[PDB]
This record gives structure tokens, sequence and C-alpha cells, in this order.
């Protein structure tokens, strides 16, 4: 009763991706997930499923599967893992230690990197707190650290918080663009519609 | 585009902790899998850990991997030491075009017992003297450490021209052998009384002797 | 209960080796497997030496992209290896394994065989 295969394309093969602290996320649902087109390539240079068995993955139905996708530098994908620290997972995409899925990652150095620096992309530098798991901040409101208050970013102690990537052809590999999926197996006591080929449901 | 490196060697007594760091040169290691497999001597390896901490149904569960973030290294730690653990320990990572593994680790169990060899000394076979040679053969085994020093002789005096010996080598059952041989000829062999295969092991010397009809 | 090497263990120097992996129990064709090469000098450690995927893809050692081919067929059931060029220090055990979905562990492993470069007829 269920065919069709799930569209993890228009995540990976998506023509852009949305920035770091503004994460995209699509949920899955109704489908046949061939995951072995996924840990299987070898252009991903990250490819670490936490909590699954990556290779039982075709064996497994679940309720939902939610695909987050965005960009961070070489350096910071180290962040994108249960119980991490760093401005990216303290400030912008944080995953519980608990997470039940797959972190991906490759480079797109000759994707996202324009030449001279592209700013499009961005990330937040500062924040009042620590992100809880799996929360999405937007509010692009000036940063106070200090005693006194703050209305426009002019004077010390207010920043802007978001900052922008300089993303040219030629930084260094640390330096440079990394695309990110993660995805999230979710099973509750409801219809699991998410599975492998060889599933059981089936 | 990278390496793994291992240390030279470890050892621990039984039933106690030992571990083994697996330290890539280049890279970060957790950007996929690293794995762990055992070689015993002679025969194939066998995964013990992999996915970095996960035992296949069948390992011992006193074997764990763990993580060592700062060194840019994964440990393999060994709960529970027993002497069928001594063996070769090798460690494994992908990173995005390669296979890599790893130097290796000699894991040596302290305490095995240590006790004196055994010797075996045989009789030329006859077709052999018609064949224009004749051998001695001396067999040693069931000894640790596997270090010996052989000795031949002939009526009772040093002769030991036309000897091959083979460094001791770990066997089937974690312990040592080896073997030692003496050349001579059909005329020279039955020309004298008998020969002597004297074997010492830290000090204790035990031989054998064999004759041309006794 | 899968995998076993062939049985041309000496090979002259300066000229090429040729080794067979059969795999017994399972169709090849059924592609949900990685096949690899795994040798060894004497008392030395494992080096890898290229996989095979039934789809076509291959991965080959870089020290050895140069001398190194790696063929399968359905029609036996295996996987073959070709080194070109052999030198002294290839005398090895080559194992041949089995790696699983992911690019993660080798599942079944081999026994290997010993192959030595000398001269002697
Ligand atoms: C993203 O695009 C690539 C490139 O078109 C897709 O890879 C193709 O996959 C089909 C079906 O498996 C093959 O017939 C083509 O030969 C592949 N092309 C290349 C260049 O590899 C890929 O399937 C798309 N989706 C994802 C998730 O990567």
């Amino acid at each position: 009763n269920i065919t069709n295969l799930c569209p993890f394309g228009e995540v990976f093969n998506a023509t852009r991706f949305a920035s770091v602290y503004a994460w995209n996320r699509k949920r899955i649902s109704n489908c046949v997930a061939d995951y072995s087109v996924l840990y299987n390539s070898a252009s991903f240079s990250t490819f670490k499923c936490y909590g699954v068995s990556p290779t039982k993955l075709n064996d497994l139905c679940f309720t939902n599967v939610y695909a987050d996708s965005f960009v961070i530098r070489g350096d910071e994908v180290r962040q994108i893992a249960p119980g991490q620290t760093g401005k990216i997972a303290d400030y912008n995409y944080k995953l519980p230690d608990d997470f039940t899925g797959c972190v991906i990652a490759w480079n797109s150095n000759n994707l996202d990197s324009k030449v001279g620096g592209n700013y499009n992309y961005l990330y937040r530098l500062f924040r009042k707190s620590n992100l809880k798991p799996f929360e999405r901040d937007i509010s692009t409101e000036i940063y106070q650290a200090g005693s006194t208050p703050c209305n426009g970013v002019e004077g010390f102690n207010c920043y802007f918080p978001l900052q922008s990537y300089g993303f040219q052809p030629t930084n260094g590999v640390g330096y440079q663009p990394y695309r990110v999926v993660v995805l999230s197996f979710e099973l509750l006591h409801a219809p699991a519609t998410v599975c492998g080929p060889g599933s059981h449901h089936h | 585009n990278f390496m793994l490196t291992q240390p030279h060697s470890v050892s621990e007594s039984p039933g106690k902790t030992v571990t083994i760091s697996c330290t890539r040169s280049s890279g970060s290691i957790a950007s996929n899998y690293v794995q762990w497999y055992q070689q015993r001597p002679g025969s194939a390896p066998t995964t013990v850990i992999y996915e970095d901490n996960q035992r296949p149904s069948g390992v011992p569960d006193r074997f764990s991997g763990s993580i060592d973030s700062s060194s840019n290294s994964v440990s393999l730690t060994i709960s529970g030491l027993k002497t069928e653990d001594e063996a070769d320990y090798y460690c494994q990572s992908y990173d995005s075009s390669n296979w890599v593994f790893g130097g290796g680790t000699k894991l040596t169990v302290l305490g095995q017992p240590k006790a004196a060899p055994s010797v075996t000394l045989f009789p030329p076979s006859s077709e052999e003297l018609q064949a224009n040679k004749a051998t001695l053969v001396c067999l040693i085994s069931d000894f640790y450490p596997g270090a010996v020093t052989v000795a031949w002789k002939a009526d009772s005096s040093p002769v030991k021209a036309g000897v091959e010996t083979t460094t001791p080598s770990k066997q089937s059952n974690n312990k040592y052998a080896a073997s030692s041989y003496l050349s001579l000829t059909p005329e020279q062999w039955k020309s004298h009384r008998s020969y002597s295969c004297q074997v010492t092991h830290e000090g204790s010397t035990v031989e054998k002797t064999v004759a041309p009809t006794e | 209960v899968q995998l076993q090497e062939s049985g041309p263990r000496l090979v002259k120097p300066s000229e090429t080796l040729s080794l067979t992996c059969t795999v017994s129990g399972g169709s090849i064709s059924g592609s949900n497997y990685f096949w690899g090469w795994i040798r060894q000098p004497p008392g030395k450690g494992l080096e890898w030496i290229g996989t095979i995927y039934y789809g076509g893809s291959t991965y080959y050692n870089p020290s050895l992209k140069s001398r190194v081919t790696i063929s399968v067929d359905t029609s036996e059931n295996q996987f073959s290896l070709k080194l070109s060029s052999v030198t002294a220090a290839d005398t090895a055990v080559y194992y041949c394994a089995n790696l699983a979905w992911l690019r993660g562990y080798f599942d079944y492993w081999g026994q290997g065989t010993l192959v030595t470069v000398s001269s002697a007829s």
C-alpha cells in the first residue's frame, strides 16, 4: 500500500541551502526510503549515524523522518553531533544528547563560495543563553553584552547577533563551506510510514 | 590522504584492563567510523569493535571503544584480560576515498604461565642415508618466554657443524615452539656413537640422545 | 561459508600477479556488499588494496593505482585482482574480505594466501 520513494533528492540536490542559524527542516512521511543511496556515496566527507544501525536502516519503519539542511565551515562540522560545544552547537543548531539519526556533510566550496566572498550565508555569534536541542531562533535583536542598554548597534557591548561568512574559493579547507544534512528518526504510537525497502510492515 | 597511528606494544596482567589508542595524522577522527580488528597468531583478523563503540553478537562485552576528542584519536578498552586475547590489534577507518589500517599493537598478557620447554630427538630414516644425507631433528615446544639456546654434541664432545634452527614463534596454544636440525652424511652418522641436542631455557637445560641402532 | 582465496601463489619478479576470491552461498549479483583485498608482509601490518561494488564503482589504493585493477564476474561468482609489475616488497599474504553495506567494517574475511616473488625455475 506504499510504493513512492522518499524525496531525499529534494534536500541533498536542492539548489540553495538555508543559512545555518535559520536551518531548514523538511518532514518526510508516506514513502519508501532507500537509505543505501546515502550511506554508500563516497562524496560525503562526514557520515555518522547516531543511535541507529547505519546498515540496517533499510529494515526499519518509522513514524516520521525529519531532514535538516544547512551549511557551515569545515572546523564547525564537529559541532553537529550529540554533546558538543561551540558557536553552532550552543547558539545556532543543537542536537540532543540522545539524538537518533544520521549526520551527513560534504564540501561545497564550488557551490556556495562565489568569487570574492559570499556574504549570503550567515550564522549567529552572540546569544543570551545556549539553545535547547532542536530550537530554531531567528531574532535579530541587538545583543547586549554589558550593563548599559542598547538601541542601535552603535556603542560598545551592543552587537548585531548574526555574523556572515566570507566564503571565497581561495579560503582554507577549514574555513570552506560544507553542506550538512541531518536525518531525524522518530517512532511513535502511530502508523509507521517511512520504511526501508526490506521492512517488516510490507 | 591520512594515516592511523597505534602504539608499539602494551602489556597487562590477567583480569586487568588495557587501552589501545588509534591516533589520526590528518583530519578529524570523528569524520567517519573507526573499527578494530583482532588477529591471532597465524589466522585471519576478526572484528571486535566497529562504529567506534559497537560489538557484533559473538564478541565478549569485555571489549569497548571510546573517543578522545582532544588527541584526535579513538581508544579500544579490554577489561577482564584473558590469555586468549593475546594477539595483534589493528584499527581501520575510511576518509571519503580510502580504507586505511593502523600500524598495529602487540598485546602481551603477563604472568602466561612460564615453564620449561619439551624436547624430542629423532633418529634419521634409512632412506635419507641412501640419499647422500643424514638429519637429526630436534623439536622444541611449550615454553615461555620464547627465548631458547640450543647446543649439539657428538660422543660427549662439541660438534655442531651443519645445524639449522628456526627462531621461536607462537604456536596455536598461545605458547612458543621451535625446531633445530643437524646435517650429516650416512658415513659420519654411524661412525660416531651418538649425538645430542641440548636445550637451554632461562638457565634450565634438557638434552636428548639417539643412536644409529638404539 | 562465503569466501576463500585462489591458488597461484608463486609469481616471478617484474611480472604480474592474479588472484581470485570465490563467494559461496550468496549472489554477488545481489549487490549489497563491497568486496575488498587486504595484504600483509610476513610479520607486518595490514594494507588495503582495493574494493569493488558490483555496480561498477571501483576504489584503489593510491600507492597501487598504477599497477592494480580489480574485476568481478557473475558467471562464476568471484572477484579477481591484478597486480602488474610486481616487486620484492609485494611478498605478502593477500586476504579478500567482505564489506557491509556502509563503508564501515569488514564482515566476512577469507583465510589469505601467501605470494612470494623470487627466481627458482
Ligand atoms: C542528485 O543528482 C545526481 C546527479 O544527477 C544524481 O545521481 C544520478 O543518479 C541516477 C539514479 O541513481 C543515476 O542514473 C545517474 O547516473 C546519477 N548521476 C551521477 C552524475 O551520479 C542523484 O541521484 C541525485 N540525488 C541525490 C540524492 O544525490
